[PDB]
């Protein structure tokens, strides 16, 4: 048996109720005030588990020393403006105190209204380099 | 009768955030309907 119920300083969020019926299914929430002051509880008898995520963006923190990548591109057919082909380079090395590194995976976001380049990406593939591509939802990912 | 620790970082993107709270009715409930999904970091391999 469980009854839980969240409060803010201005009123309770949510009552709700778990038993045998509610075992397999989530119950989710979302806080209307992202910067509030909620207090949750669980009353009754059993175990529960609680989970608080927080989702945001952040601009490229790249202010620190990680994993290097450098990342730019070049046009080719450049014409009024926007360009019909774009070329993009990366550039990566790692920096790290460990042995030896594992496999990694890059990923790209593409340039807002733009798709890949298919045969671009077969010659990647055929050449020696990168194992494994693939595209999807706008985003390039390379398996090195 | 445990509070939400929650701070946003700054020097934040303005709009994007977003506060969930995820509850189960099973330890191992979670894990359920997200099968498919466990995590948003791509396949294609053969450990992956
Ligand atoms: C228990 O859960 C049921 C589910 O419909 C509902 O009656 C209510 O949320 C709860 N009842 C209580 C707390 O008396
Ligand atoms: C939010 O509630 C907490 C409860 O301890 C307390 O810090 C204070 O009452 C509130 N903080 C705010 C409004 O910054
Ligand atoms: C890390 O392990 C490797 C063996 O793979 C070897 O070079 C050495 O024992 C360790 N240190 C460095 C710097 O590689
Ligand atoms: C959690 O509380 C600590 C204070 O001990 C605070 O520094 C931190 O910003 C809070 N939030 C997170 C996500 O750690």
């Amino acid at each position: 048996h469980h009854n839980v119920f969240l409060r803010s300083e201005y009123g309770d969020v949510g009552q709700l109720n778990l038993s045998e019926h509610n075992r397999l299914v989530v119950q989710r929430l979302q806080l209307p005030e992202v910067s509030g002051n909620y207090s949750i509880s669980i009353n009754g008898t059993g175990c529960c588990l609680v989970q608080s995520t927080i989702r945001y963006n952040i601009p490229v923190p790249k202010e620190n020393s990680a994993f290097y990548v450098a990342a730019d591109s070049v046009s080719k057919n450049c014409l009024n403006g926007v360009a019909y082909t774009i070329t993009i380079t990366v550039s990566v090395s790692y920096r790290g105190l460990r042995n030896e590194t594992n496999m990694v995976i890059i990923d790209i976001q593409m340039l807002s209204g733009y798709q890949a380049d298919y045969p671009s990406l077969r010659q990647l593939e055929n050449s020696q380099q990168v194992s494994k591509t693939e595209e999807q939802d706008n985003h390039v990912f390379l398996y090195l | 009768e445990m509070p939400i620790n929650l701070t946003l970082p700054e020097n934040i993107v303005q709009g994007s955030a977003s506060a969930f709270v995820t509850f189960v009715g099973d330890v191992l409930g979670l894990p359920l309907s997200n099968l498919q999904n466990l995590l948003q970091m791509p396949y294609g391999c053969g450990e992956q």
